[PDB]
C-alpha cells in the first residue's frame, strides 16, 4: 500500500534575546540511511522580518513554506502593504496547519 | 436573450392584484358548477358535466369527482389535466402522514399543503398558476364533517355550503336562502340538485349530465362510507325529489 | 449501562430513569435526567452512546413541539411513537446511525388510556404493560412478569418500581445513582422528588 | 419585423440576421490572406500603425495551433484570439487520445462546428471573425477560410477584410497563371505583394507587414513566422511592383 | 431555475414590485395592534360579503408563532402561511439551540430579513403582506409591539393599525392614545381597539376578532358574545 | 408577434421558425434525387463551385455517416455538417449498444426526433436542411428515408429535393406509372446512376459536365462517392446511346 | 424590458445610478473625522408618531473599533452590516488583530456589484463607515452601491446633503476637537431637517481610540443640544 | 438604438454599442499617461477627489514586484481584473518559478474581457488599463480596452482630454525611449505628458500619483510629499 | 449557450383562455380525420393515410401504432408530435407500470400517464403544448374494452364512438345514428369504413386507409406456444386485403 509520509530527518533551534531572535537549522537532508543533500537549506526569509523553518517531512515543509510565503504576498495586496506582525503570522500558520487536520503535514514548525 | 418572451407570471399589478390569478379564476368561472353542502350527519357534493354527447361512456367517466383517501373527497371546477397532477400529490400527501404517524390525516392538513402548492406557482418560478378550484368534502375525528375551497392564488376557506364555477353567485344566494344548521344528508341532497337545477345553461338537468357523491357515517358503529353515486343511482335520485 | 424503565397501570405511565453519568473510570455526575418532555401529556426517556441521546431527544422534541404550534394540537402517543421509530428506522441506514434507545410513555386524553411503546436504536416498536432496555430487563422483565397485574393504581405502581430498582441495586455490576421517577396521566406529567 | 434582433431567429427568407450583421464586422477589418503552395501554405495581414507610439514587430495577429497549423483573421480580434484557444483545446484533446497531430480537415470541422453553435441559441452571440488557416498534415498542405455562420471550405487561395476584392482577383491571376504550382518561398513574396496592393483599400494610415508558412520542405512541416532577411527581401519585392 | 429580476429600480429611485405589494396590503382586511401596560391587545376585520362560513375551521387571522408571541397580518393570505410557517420553524430552532425562546424583536428581526430578501432575489416576488408582532420576551413584563413590511423594514410601535381604511384607524389611536398613560387594564386595551376598529369596521358582531397576550405565555382568543359587549357599550355611552 | 421568433403556435395553429427554415433548405440553389434499383441506391446531386479560388474538391453536400449509410442535405453547409457529425455519432453508438448496424430508416427516425425537439423547445432553433439517407439495408433492401424541420420522414420509391423538385418528382411519377414497378430494374449501379442522371437532365433541362454533379452510390455492405473521372465514365456512356 | 447590468450610452450601469436615486430620498446622516475621533449623527425621521422612535436603528456597530450609519432603503443594509461583522470578527479570528477600517469598507465594496442576471438589484442604501486603525488613525468612508469607496475629513448623505456637504466646506478644518464636531453634526442636521430637532428625532454617535465605538444616550445628546443653542444665541 | 440592449447583439453594421458604451465610461475617467524607455517603464496618473473634504481616488494597483497597473473608468471593475491579474502573476511563480510575461498578461486580459462580450446576462467591463513591467525581454507598456484590444506601445494616455499628452509623447519619441539608467529624467518626461491634459488645475501634492518599475526597480508607488520633487 | 426559458410559454389572457392551448386544437382541426368505434366484442381505430408524394411508400409510415399488446393509438394534428408521444407513451408503460407489476397497464392508466406528458408541455418552462388529439383504444382483464380521446390541454373523455380532425363534426353525427350499445366487432368495421368514406376524397382503398382493432385474443401473432396463461395479443392492424374484402360488400 502506498505510504504518503517520509521522514527528511535533520533538526532546527529557535532562541530569542532582547533585541533579536535567531533560528538555525542544520543542512543535511536524508531517507533511511542515505544522504539525499549536504546543504540543502530549510530556513528561509519569508518577508517582514520573520524567518521561518519546517522540519520533518520535506515535502510538507516546503508545501508549506510556499503557502506562508504566498500568504504574507496576499497580506501585503490586502491590506495596504501593511507589515505582518510576528503574533499575526503565528496565527495565520495555525489556520493553514489545522486546515489539514484529517491529512496532516507531518512538520514541527518554528518561525 | 429571452427576456423578450417572458410574461412575468409572478408580479404585481399596479393596484396590488396578481394577473395569471385574476385570469385563471376568470377561466373557472366558465367551467361546470360544483356544489358542496355539509349537514349534521354527512356531506354532500354534487357537480355538473361540462356539455355531453350522446356517445359519451357515462358509467366508467370521472371529470369532477375524486376520491383522495377513504375519508376525503374533492369537487373539480377548472382544467381537469391540472387538477389531477394536484389530486395525485394530495394522495401522495395522505400516504406520507398516514406512514409517519400511524393516523389519517386531518382534513385541514391536507388542504393546506395542497394551497401551499398553488401559493408557490403565483410567488416564484416563473410559470403559470394551476387553473383549478377545488371542493374538499371530508371527515375526521377532531372537527367531524368539513368543507374547504381552494383557489389558484393558494387561499382556502372553510364553509356550511359553497359552489365553486360557472354562475357561484346566483348558487350561492339560492344556498344562503334554503340553508340552515340541523339539516339532515336527504335534504342537503335535495338542496344540492334543486340549486344545479335552477343555475344551470341547459335545458333541463338529466342524469347523463351529473357526478353525485355523499360523505355520510351510514355504515355501522362511527365508520365513515363514501359513495359516488353510479348512473341509475343518479337517475332513481332526481326521480325520488321530482326533478324528471 | 444507562437505566430505563417503564410500567404501565390503570390510569399512569410510569418513567424511571438512573442519574449516573460515566466516562472511564469517573462517575461525572449523579443527578442526570435522562428524559424530556415532547409534548404536555407525552414523555421520552433515552438511553445509549454518548453525545447521541440527548441530540436525537432534543431534535424530536423541537420537531412535536413544530408541530404542537402549528396545528393548536397534541398529537397522540400513537402518533409520536410513530413518527419517532421512522425517525429511528431511518437513521439506521444512515452514514452514521442514532445509537439511541428510547420509552415512550404518554396518556391519550381521547381514549382516556395510559400508554408505553419501547422503541430501540433499529426502529423496532412495541407497546408494553412495561418496558426496559439494556441489561435492565434481564432482572425487571420477569419480576414484572410475576408481579404485574393489569388494573394497578398508581401508588401500586410505584412500589412495584422501588421492587426493581431493589433488584437492580442488589445484582448490576454498575453504581447507577439512584433513578429519577416520573408519572404521566390525564393531569400531565410531574416529577417524584423522594425516591 | 424584429427579426435582426436576436440570434437564432429565421427571417421570412429563411436567413439568421444576426450572423450576416456580423458579417459586417469582418468586413470592417483589416485585410487578411491565405496562399496555397506546392507543398504547404502561405499566410499574410496587414497591421495598420495607428500612431508612431506602436513598438514595431510586437503587436504579432497570426496565431499557431499546435506546432503545425497557422491561423490569421479579420474583424473583432478578440472573438478570434476566443476561437484559436478553442481550437488549441481541440487539438490537445485530438493528439491525447488518437497520439497523431491533428489533420487539418479535421481541425477545421472542430472550428466549424464551434462556430455554428454560435448560431443555434439567442443566449450567444455570432463570431465577428472570418478566419483564414491551414497547415501540413499526412496528405499534404490545406487551406481553408471558416466565416460567422460556420461556413467553411478549401481553397487555392483565400482573403478576407476591409481589401478582400482587390485580393480576391489578384489570387485568381495565380491560379490562372501557375496551374502546376506555386513555390513556397514565391507565394511568401507573392503574399507581400497581395497585402501592398489590397492596402490601397486603407491607404489613410500606413502599415506593417507581417508574414508566416508552413512547408514540408522549407519549414519541416512546421508554423514559423517570416523574419529578418526573408521579411525584407519579400518587403522590396513588394515595394518593386507598387511602382 | 428561473433567475429574472422582478424587482428592480426604476428612474425615480422607486422599486415598484415592493410599492406594488404595499397595495395589496392595502386591499386587505385592517388589523391593529394596541399595548397597555401589561398587556397587548391584537384586533383584526373580518368582511361579510361572506355568509354561509364555518368559523370553527376557517383559517383565524391572529397565529401563534410561539406560546408567548403572536402574529396578525394585513394582504394576501396564501402569501403570510409562507412567513408564519417560517417563523414557527426559527422559534423552535431558537429554543433548540440558545435554550431559550425568542425576543419579540428578534423574531420580528427575522420575519423583516425573510421579507428583504424576497425583493433583491431573482425569480420571486415581495411577499404582498405586512405583519403587526406582539407579545412578551422570556421573564420579561413589559409589552412588545413590532410591525413589518414587504420592503424588509421594521420598527416598535405603542399602537399601530395596518390594511384597508388603516389610515382612518390610526389618526383615531393618534389623538386616543397618551403616551406617558396606556391603557392600565385589559379591559382599557381591549375597549379602546374595539373603539379604533369600529370608526371602519361598519358593525362588528363577526366582524371583529380580538386576541389579548399577557405575560408568561398567556394568550387567548375572546368569542362573540365577549366583543359584542364591547360593543354594546361602547355605542350607549357614544349616544351623549 | 413574438409567435413568430420562437416555435410557439401561431392563432391559426402553425409554427412560422418551421416554415422559415423549410425556405433556408433552397438557400444554396441546389437540387438532389435520389432512385433504388435491384442492388443499390443511387443519390444524385448538383455541385455548383463559383469562386475559381475555392479547392473544388472540399466542396460536398454528401456525407458518408457509417460504412452502410450515406447522407444527402439539401441546405446551408453549417446545419448540414452539424447533422452530419451527429448522424455519425448516433450510428456509432448504435453499434455499440446494440451490437448491429443502424438501420436507414432508424436513423432517420431518431434524426427526425431530434429535429421535432426543436420545434417543441424554444431555446433551440430548428436547423434549416432536408436530410436524405440512403442504403441498402440487410431487411428491408434498398432504402430512401428522408427527414424535414418539421420532424417528419417517410420512405420513398424514389425521391428528390430542392428549388425544381416538383419538375423532377413529376418527371419520376410518369416514369414509375409506364414501367409498373417500384424501382429501377437494372442489374449494375452503374447504370442505375445513368439512369439518375438522364432523368435529372429531362426534368431540369440542363446539360452536366463531370465537375457539375456529385454522386453517391449505396451498395450491400458498403456506400461510397464518385469520383470525377467516375461520373466523367457514366456521362460518355449516357452520351454514346 | 432590458438587463439588469446594461450601460447606458453615457458609460453609466442604469441600475445602479437609480438606486442613487433612492438614496437621495434617505433621511440624513452625517459624519465628521477629527484627531480626537469621528463623529456620526443621524435623523431618525419616524412617519407617525405613535411610532417609538428608540428602535430606530440607523447608526450601527461593526467592531468595537469599527462604527456605520446608513441612509436609503434601510433593510437592505441589514446583509451589508451582517457581511461587515463577519468579515471583521473573522479576520480577528485569522491573524489575531484588528482590521484595518479601509480593508473592512473595501470587504462591503465586494458585494455591491454582486448582482445581474448573486442578487437581484444593486442595494438601494449608502454607507458612512467611522472607525480607528494603528496605521491611518481616525477615518470616515462612503460605501456607494457602485462598489466604489472615498475617504472623507467629513460627508453627509441623504435627502439634505448638498445642502450640509456645503456647510460642512466652510466649517471643516484639521484642529476641530471632538466637542467641537459633536456640536456640528447636530447645527447640520437641524438645519436641513423637516421636523424640529430634539433627543427623539435625531441620534450621536462617536469612536475613540480609547473608549471605542459608543452611541450616545439620548440624555447626553439633549445636553449638547442645549450647549448648541445657547452659543449660538451668544454671539 | 434598438440593438443596445445587450452584449449579445450586433447592429446592422456590425457594432456591439454595450461595449461602446463601455469604452464611454473610460473617456469620462481622469486622465493617466504611460511611457518607457528601454530600462524603464513609467505610469503617471492625475487622481480626481469627489470634493475639497475628500481623498483622491487612487488610480494605480500594483499586481506583483515586476508588474503593475493604471486605470480609467469603473474603479470596481479595475479592482476585478488587478484581482485577476495578481493570480495569474502568482500562479505563474508557484508552479513554474517564472515571472509572468508582460505580453501573456496581456493575453490573458483580453481573453477575461471577451468572455462578457459573447453571452446573455453580462456585460462588458467599463475600465481601461495601462500595464507596465520589467520582464526577461525588457520593459514593456500595454494599453488594455473592455472591447478585449491590447496593445504594446512605447508610450499612451487614456482619459478625459489623453489626446494632449498622446501628441506630446508622439512628438517626443526620439528622446525619452533613450533616457537609460535615469529614473527621475524618465518621470519629469511623462509628468510633463500629463500637464498636456491639464485644464484650470494644475499638479499638486495631493492631486499627483507617479509609479516606476525597471532593471534594479521593483515595482513601486509614490505617492504625497514623495512626489513634491516633480512639481 | 444554456437554456433561458425557465417560465412558462402558455399563460392565461384576460378573458380567461390558455391560447396555445386553442391554437394547438386549432392545428388538430386541420389534420386528416380520424375515429373510434367500440363494439361488445371489441374495438375499432381508423384514419385516412394522406401522402405527402406518390413517390412516397404509405407503409413505412405508421399513423395506428401499437402501444401495448391490448393498447392501440392513433391521432389527428401533427404527426411529429404524434410520433414522439407515442415513444414516451411506450416507454412509461414499463418504467411506471411493467417493470413495478410485472403486467401491462390498464387501458385507463396508460391513458393517464400520456396527459400526464401533454399536462407538461402547457406549464412547463419554455415548450409549446403537444399538437395533437389522441384516440386511445385497448382492453384489460377488469375493465373490458375502452376508448379514449386525449387533448392537447391533458384533459381525456372516454368514448362509445368519436371522431377528431377534419370532418369530425359530420362523422360524429354519422356515428351518432348508427350506434346502438348490441354492435359486434364486424358491424363497428363497417360502420367505421362508411363513416370514413364521407370525409377521405380521393382513393378509398386498403392501401390509403389504415385501420386496426382491440378484439380477441390472437395465439398465432404470440411468436411461441407452451404457456397456457401466456395468450396473445388483443391488438392487430387489418391487412390491405383484409380492408378490401371487406369494402365488396359495403
Amino acid at each position: 500500500q502506498f505510504n504518503p509520509y517520509g521522514d527528511n530527518g535533520g533538526t532546527i533551534l529557535g532562541i530569542a534575546g532582547e533585541d533579536f531572535a535567531v533560528l538555525a537549522g542544520d543542512t543535511r537532508n536524508i531517507t533511511d540511511y542515505s544522504i539525499n543533500s549536504r546543504y540543502e537549506p530549510k530556513v528561509f526569509d519569508c518577508g517582514d522580518n520573520i524567518v521561518m523553518s519546517a522540519n520533518g517531512f520535506a515535502a510538507d515543509g516546503d508545501a508549506l513554506v510556499k503557502r506562508f510565503k504566498n500568504s504574507v504576498k496576499w497580506y501585503h495586496f490586502d491590506h495596504n502593504d501593511k507589515k505582518l506582525s510576528i503574533n499575526s503570522a503565528a496565527r495565520n500558520i495555525q489556520h493553514l496547519l489545522y486546515g489539514k487536520r484529517f491529512f496532516p503535514y507531518y512538520v514541527h514548525t518554528i518561525i | 436573450g429571452s427576456r423578450r418572451y417572458d410574461s412575468r407570471t409572478t408580479i404585481f399589478s399596479p393596484e396590488g392584484r396578481l394577473y395569471q390569478v385574476e385570469y385563471a379564476l376568470e377561466s373557472i368561472s366558465h367551467a361546470g358548477t360544483a356544489i358542496g353542502i355539509m349537514a349534521s350527519d354527512g356531506i354532500v357534493l354534487a357537480a355538473e358535466r361540462k356539455v355531453t354527447s350522446t356517445l359519451l361512456e357515462q358509467d366508467t367517466s370521472t371529470e369532477k369527482l375524486y376520491k383522495l383517501n377513504d375519508k376525503i373527497a374533492v369537487a373539480v371546477a377548472g382544467l381537469t389535466a391540472d387538477a389531477e397532477i394536484l389530486i395525485n400529490t394530495a394522495r401522495i400527501h395522505a400516504q406520507n402522514y398516514l406512514k409517519t404517524y400511524n393516523e389519517d390525516i386531518p382534513v385541514e392538513i391536507l388542504v393546506r399543503r395542497l394551497s401551499d402548492i398553488k401559493q408557490g406557482y403565483t410567488q416564484h418560478g416563473g410559470l403559470r398558476p394551476f387553473g383549478v378550484s377545488f371542493i374538499y368534502a371530508g371527515y375526521d375525528d377532531r372537527y367531524g364533517y368539513q368543507l374547504y375551497t381552494s383557489n389558484p392564488s393558494g387561499n382556502y376557506t372553510g364553509w356550511k355550503a359553497i359552489s365553486v364555477g360557472a354562475n357561484t353567485s346566483a348558487a350561492q344566494t339560492l344556498l344562503q336562502m334554503d340553508y340552515k344548521d340541523d339539516m339532515k344528508v336527504d335534504d342537503a341532497i335535495e338542496l344540492a340538485l334543486k340549486t344545479l337545477s335552477k343555475t344551470t345553461d341547459s335545458s333541463a338537468l338529466t342524469y347523463d349530465r351529473l357526478e353525485f357523491a355523499t360523505i355520510r357515517k351510514g355504515a355501522n358503529d362511527g365508520e365513515v362510507y363514501q359513495k359516488i353515486f353510479k348512473p341509475q343511482e343518479i337517475k332513481d335520485i332526481l326521480v325520488k325529489t321530482g326533478i324528471t | 449501562m444507562d437505566i430505563i424503565l417503564g410500567i404501565r397501570v390503570q390510569d399512569s405511565v410510569i418513567l424511571a430513569s438512573s442519574k449516573a453519568v460515566t466516562r472511564g473510570i469517573s462517575v461525572l455526575k449523579d443527578s442526570d435526567d435522562k428524559t424530556r418532555q415532547l409534548s404536555p401529556h407525552t414523555l421520552m426517556s433515552f438511553a445509549g452512546e454518548a453525545g447521541d441521546t440527548v441530540q436525537f431527544a432534543e431534535y424530536i422534541q423541537a420537531n412535536i413541539q413544530l408541530y404542537s404550534i402549528r396545528e393548536d394540537y397534541e398529537l397522540s402517543p400513537q402518533a409520536v411513537s410513530s413518527f419517532v421509530r421512522q425517525e429511528l428506522a431511518k437513521s439506521i441506514r444512515s452514514r452514521r446511525p442514532y445509537q439511541v434507545n428510547v420509552l415512550i410513555g404518554g396518556y391519550d386524553k381521547k381514549k382516556n388510556k395510559p400508554e408505553l411503546y419501547q422503541i430501540d436504536y433499529l426502529g423496532t416498536k412495541v407497546e408494553l404493560p412495561y418496558g426496559a432496555h439494556g441489561y435492565s430487563g434481564f432482572y425487571t422483565f420477569s419480576l414484572l412478569d410475576h408481579h404485574y397485574r393489569p388494573d394497578m393504581t398508581t401508588e401500586e405502581g410505584l412500589d412495584l418500581l422501588k421492587l426493581c430498582v431493589q433488584e437492580l441495586e442488589k445484582r448490576m455490576p454498575m453504581d447507577f445513582k439512584g433513578v429519577i421517577v416520573k408519572i404521566v396521566d390525564k393531569d400531565g406529567i410531574r416529577q417524584v422528588d423522594d425516591f | 419585423t424584429g427579426y435582426d434582433l436576436s440570434n437564432s431567429v429565421f427571417s421570412p427568407d429563411g436567413r439568421n440576421f444576426q450572423v450576416e450583421y456580423a458579417v459586417k464586422a469582418v468586413e470592417n477589418g483589416t485585410t487578411s490572406i491565405g496562399i496555397k503552395c506546392n507543398d504547404g501554405v502561405v499566410f499574410a495581414v496587414e497591421k495598420l500603425i495607428t500612431s508612431k507610439l506602436l513598438v514595431p514587430q510586437k503587436n504579432v495577429k497570426i496565431q499557431v495551433v499546435d506546432r503545425h497549423i497557422g491561423c490569421v483573421y479579420s474583424g473583432l480580434i478578440p472573438d478570434g484570439r476566443h476561437l484559436v484557444n478553442r481550437g488549441r483545446e481541440e487539438a490537445a484533446s485530438f493528439k491525447k487520445l488518437y497520439k497523431t497531430p491533428i489533420p487539418i480537415p479535421a481541425f477545421a470541422d472542430r472550428l466549424g462546428q464551434y462556430v455554428q453553435a454560435h448560431t443555434l441559441y439567442n443566449s450567444v452571440r455570432p463570431f465577428g471573425v472570418s478566419t483564414i488557416f491551414g497547415g501540413v498534415d499526412k496528405n499534404g498542405a490545406h487551406l481553408y477560410m471558416l466565416e460567422p455562420s460556420g461556413s467553411y471550405w478549401g481553397y487555392k487561395g483565400a482573403a478576407t477584410g476591409k481589401g478582400r476584392q482587390s485580393a480576391k482577383a489578384e489570387l485568381e491571376k495565380l491560379v490562372d497563371h501557375h496551374p502546376e504550382g506555386l513555390s513556397a518561398r514565391e507565394a511568401v513574396k507573392q503574399a507581400a505583394k497581395i497585402i501592398y496592393l489590397a492596402h490601397e483599400d486603407n491607404k489613410e494610415k500606413d502599415f506593417e507587414l507581417e508574414i508566416s508558412w508552413c512547408s514540408l520542405s522549407e519549414t519541416n512541416g512546421l508554423h514559423k513566422f517570416v523574419k529578418g532577411d526573408l521579411l525584407q527581401e519579400a518587403i522590396d519585392f513588394a515595394q518593386k511592383e507598387i511602382n | 431555475g428561473y433567475d429574472r429580476a422582478l424587482s428592480i429600480f426604476s428612474p425615480d429611485g422607486h422599486i415598484f414590485q415592493v410599492e406594488y405589494a404595499l397595495e395589496a396590503v392595502k386591499r386587505g382586511t385592517c388589523a391593529v395592534g394596541v399595548k397597555g401596560k401589561n398587556c397587548v391587545v391584537l384586533g383584526c376585520e373580518r368582511r361579510s360579503t361572506l355568509k354561509l362560513q364555518d368559523t370553527r375551521i376557517t383559517p383565524s387571522k391572529v397565529s401563534k408563532i410561539d406560546s408567548h408571541v403572536v402574529l396578525s397580518f394585513s394582504g394576501l393570505n396564501a402569501d403570510s402561511r409562507i412567513l408564519i410557517e417560517k417563523a414557527r420553524v426559527e422559534a423552535q430552532s431558537h429554543r433548540l439551540t440558545l435554550e431559550d425562546p425568542v425576543t419579540v424583536e428578534y423574531l420580528t428581526r427575522y420575519v423583516a430579513g425573510v421579507q428583504q430578501r424576497y425583493t433583491q432575489s431573482g425569480g420571486v416576488r415581495p411577499f404582498g403582506v405586512s405583519t403587526l408582532i406582539a407579545g412578551f420576551d422570556p421573564r420579561d413584563d413589559e409589552p412588545k409591539l413590532y410591525q413589518t413590511e414587504p420592503s424588509g423594514i421594521y420598527s416598535s410601535w405603542s399602537a399601530q393599525t395596518i390594511g384597508r381604511n388603516s389610515k382612518t384607524v390610526r389618526e383615531f389611536l393618534e389623538k386616543n392614545y397618551d403616551r406617558k398613560e396606556p391603557p392600565a387594564t385589559v379591559e382599557e386595551c381591549v375597549k379602546l381597539t374595539v373603539r379604533s376598529l369600529l370608526e371602519v369596521v361598519q358593525t362588528g358582531a363577526k366582524n371583529i376578532e380580538i386576541t389579548v397576550v399577557k405575560p408568561d405565555s398567556d394568550i387567548v382568543a375572546l368569542s362573540s358574545e365577549e366583543i359584542n359587549q364591547y360593543v354594546t357599550q361602547i355605542e350607549q355611552e357614544k349616544q351623549e | 408577434g413574438y409567435d413568430r421568433h420562437i416555435t410557439i403556435f401561431s392563432p391559426e395553429g402553425r409554427l412560422y421558425q418551421v416554415e422559415y427554415a423549410f425556405k433556408a433548405t433552397n438557400q444554396t440553389n441546389i437540387n438532389s434525387l435520389a432512385v433504388r434499383g435491384k442492388d443499390c441506391t443511387v443519390v444524385i446531386s448538383q455541385k455548383k463551385v463559383p469562386d475559381k479560388l475555392l479547392d473544388p474538391t472540399t466542396v460536398s453536400y454528401i456525407f458518408c455517416i457509417s460504412r452502410t449509410i450515406g447522407m444527402v442535405v439539401n441546405g446551408p453547409i453549417p446545419d448540414a455538417r452539424n447533422a452530419a457529425l451527429r448522424a455519425k455519432a448516433e450510428a456509432a453508438e448504435f453499434r455499440y449498444k446494440y451490437g448491429y448496424d443502424m438501420p436507414c430508416d432508424v436513423l432517420a427516425k431518431r434524426m427526425a426526433n431530434l429535429s421535432q425537439i426543436y420545434t417543441q423547445r424554444a431555446y433551440m432553433r430548428p436547423l434549416g436542411v432536408i436530410l436524405t439517407f440512403v442504403s441498402v439495408d440487410e431487411e428491408l433492401g434498398p432504402s430512401i428515408y428522408k427527414t424535414d424541420p418539421a420532424g417528419y420522414y417517410v420512405g420513398y420509391k424514389a425521391t428528390a429535393t430542392g428549388p425544381k423538385q416538383q419538375e423532377i418528382t413529376t418527371n419520376l411519377e410518369n416514369h414509375f406509372k409506364k414501367s409498373k414497378i417500384d424501382h429501377i430494374n437494372e442489374e449494375s449501379w452503374e447504370k442505375v446512376v445513368e439512369f439518375a442522371i438522364t432523368h435529372m437532365i429531362d426534368a431540369l433541362g440542363t446539360e452536366f459536365s463531370k465537375n457539375d454533379l456529385e454522386v453517391g452510390v449505396a451498395t450491400k455492405d458498403k456506400f461510397f462517392t464518385l469520383s470525377a473521372e467516375n461520373i466523367e465514365e457514366r456521362l460518355v456512356a449516357i452520351a454514346e446511346q | 424590458d432590458r438587463g439588469v447590468s446594461t450601460f447606458s450610452p453615457e458609460g453609466r450601469l442604469f441600475q445602479v445610478e437609480y438606486s442613487l436615486e433612492a438614496i437621495k430620498l434617505g433621511s440624513t446622516a452625517i459624519g465628521i473625522a477629527t484627531k480626537e475621533g469621528v463623529v456620526l449623527g443621524v435623523e431618525k425621521r419616524a412617519t407617525s408618531p405613535l411610532l417609538e422612535s428608540d428602535s430606530i436603528e440607523k447608526i450601527v456597530e461593526i467592531d468595537r473599533h469599527i462604527g456605520c450609519a446608513m441612509s436609503g432603503l434601510t433593510a437592505d443594509a441589514r446583509s451589508m452590516i451582517e457581511h461587515a461583522r463577519t468579515a471583521a470578527v473573522t479576520h480577528n479570528l485569522y491573524y489575531d488583530e484588528d482590521i484595518n477600517v479601509e480593508s473592512l469598507t473595501q470587504s462591503v465594496c465586494d458585494l455591491a456589484l454582486r448582482f445581474g442576471e448573486l442578487m437581484s438589484r444593486p442595494f438601494g442604501v449608502a454607507l458612512l463607515i467611522a472607525g480607528h486603525d494603528a496605521d491611518d488613525g481616525y477615518q470616515l468612508f462612503h460605501a456607494e452601491p457602485s462598489g466604489t469607496f472615498y475617504r472623507y475629513n467629513a460627508k453627509a448623505i441623504g435627502s439634505g446633503s448638498e445642502g450640509a456637504q456645503a456647510e460642512l466646506l466652510n466649517e471643516w478644518h484639521s484642529s476641530l476637537t471632538l466637542k467641537e464636531a459633536e456640536l456640528l453634526v447636530l447645527k447640520i442636521l437641524k438645519q436641513v431637517m423637516e421636523e424640529k430637532l430634539d433627543e427623539n428625532n435625531a441620534q450621536l454617535s462617536c469612536i475613540t481610540k480609547q473608549d471605542g465605538f459608543k452611541i450616545y444616550d439620548n440624555e447626553k445628546t439633549a445636553e449638547l443640544i442645549k450647549e448648541l443653542k445657547e452659543k449660538e444665541a451668544a454671539e | 438604438n434598438n440593438y443596445d440592449g445587450d452584449t449579445v447583439t450586433f447592429s446592422p453594421t456590425g457594432r456591439l454599442f454595450q461595449v461602446e458604451y463601455a469604452l464611454e465610461a473610460i473617456k469620462q475617467g481622469s486622465v493617466t499617461v504611460g511611457l518607457r524607455s528601454n530600462t524603464h517603464a513609467v505610469l503617471v496618473a492625475l487622481k480626481r477627489n469627489a470634493d475639497e473634504l475628500s481623498s483622491y481616488q487612487k488610480k494605480i494597483i500594483k499586481c506583483d514586484e515586476h508588474m503593475g497597473l493604471s486605470l480609467a473608468g469603473l474603479a470596481p471593475d479595475a479592482r476585478v481584473l488587478s484581482n485577476y491579474l495578481r493570480q495569474q502573476c502568482n500562479y505563474s511563480s508557484l508552479v513554474f518559478n517564472r515571472k509572468l510575461a508582460v505580453e501573456r498578461a496581456g493575453h490573458l486580459l483580453c481573453d477575461k474581457a471577451q468572455k462578457n462580450t459573447q453571452s446573455y446576462g453580462g456585460r462588458p467591463y467599463g475600465v481601461g488599463l495601462l500595464i507596465i513591467g520589467y520582464d526577461k525581454s525588457g520593459a514593456h507598456l500595454l494599453e488594455f480596452q473592455p472591447s478585449g484590444n491590447v496593445t504594446e506601445l512605447y508610450g499612451t494616455a487614456i482619459g478625459a482630454r489623453s489626446q494632449g499628452a498622446k501628441t506630446y509623447l508622439e512628438r517626443t519619441l526620439d528622446t525619452f525611449i533613450k533616457i537609460d539608467g535615469n529614473p527621475d529624467e524618465l518621470i519629469k518626461a511623462g509628468v510633463e505628458a500629463i500637464s498636456q491634459s491639464l485644464r484650470d488645475e494644475s499638479l499638486t501634492v495631493d492631486n499627483l500619483s507617479i509609479a516606476i518599475v525597471g532593471k534594479d526597480t521593483p515595482f513601486t508607488i509614490y505617492d504625497g510629499e514623495a512626489v513634491a520633487k516633480y512639481i | 449557450m444554456t437554456d433561458r426559458y425557465s417560465f412558462s410559454l402558455t399563460t392565461f389572457s384576460p378573458s380567461g383562455k390558455l391560447g396555445q392551448i386553442d391554437y394547438a386544437l386549432t392545428a388538430v382541426k386541420q389534420g386528416v380525420t380520424s375515429l373510434g368505434i367500440k363494439a361488445t366484442n371489441g374495438v375499432v381505430i381508423a384514419t385516412e393515410k394522406k401522402s405527402s408524394s406518390p413517390l412516397a411508400m404509405s407503409e413505412t409510415l405508421s399513423k395506428v401504432s401499437l402501444l401495448t399488446p391490448d393498447i392501440g393509438a392513433v391521432y389527428s394534428g401533427m404527426g411529429p408530435d404524434y410520433r414522439v408521444l407515442v415513444d414516451k407513451s411506450r416507454k412509461v408503460a414499463h418504467t411506471s407500470y411493467k417493470r413495478i407489476y410485472g403486467e401491462y397497464p390498464p387501458t385507463k392508466l396508460l391513458v393517464s400517464e400520456v396527459a400526464k406528458i401533454m399536462q407538461e408541455a402547457t406549464q412547463s418552462g419554455g415548450v409549446r403544448p403537444f399538437g395533437v388529439s389522441l384516440l386511445i383504444a385497448g382492453h384489460d382483464e377488469f375493465n373490458g374494452f375502452s376508448l379514449y380521446q386525449v387533448d392537447p390541454s391533458g384533459s381525456y373523455f372516454p368514448w362509445k364512438a368519436t371522431a377528431i380532425g377534419k370532418g369530425s363534426v359530420a362523422a360524429k353525427t354519422f356515428l351518432e345514428k348508427r350506434w346502438n350499445d348490441e354492435l359486434e366487432l364486424e358491424d363497428a368495421i363497417h360502420i367505421a369504413l362508411l363513416t370514413l368514406k364521407e370525409s377521405v376524397e380521393g382513393e378509398f382503398n386498403g392501401d390509403t386507409i389504415e385501420l386496426a382493432i382491440i378484439g380477441d385474443e390472437n395465439p398465432d401473432l404470440l411468436g411461441y406456444t407452451g404457456i397456457p396463461t401466456d395468450k396473445g395479443p388483443r391488438f392487430r392492424k387489418l391487412t390491405s386485403q383484409e380492408i378490401n374484402d371487406r369494402l365488396e360488400a359495403l
